[PDB]
């Protein structure tokens, strides 16, 4: 999470993403608007003789 | 009388935001210059 500056309108709680996944939130207890962002990831190469 | 609405009647169709993007909605519209 992280602060956002997305302006959601008052009926707007939830930002949805291309493959229709939330990236952007509204907490219910205060009225903030709150970035979403997937934890990092990656594979692991394993460099062997 | 009649008249033409051009382009008016248009909405927000979703309780959901979006950006920077070209969003298809089928939904309760209002057809232009109608």
């Amino acid at each position: 999470l992280t602060e956002s500056n997305k302006k959601f309108l008052p009926f707007q709680q939830f930002g949805r993403d291309i493959a229709d996944t939330t990236d952007a939130v509204r907490d219910p207890q205060t009225l903030e608007i709150l970035d979403i962002t997937p934890c990092s990831f990656g594979g692991v190469s394993v460099i062997t003789p | 009388a009649y008249t033409n609405s051009f382009t008016r009647g248009v909405y927000y169709p979703d309780k959901v935001f979006r950006s920077s993007v070209l969003h298809s909605t089928q939904d309760l519209f209002l057809p232009f210059f109608s």
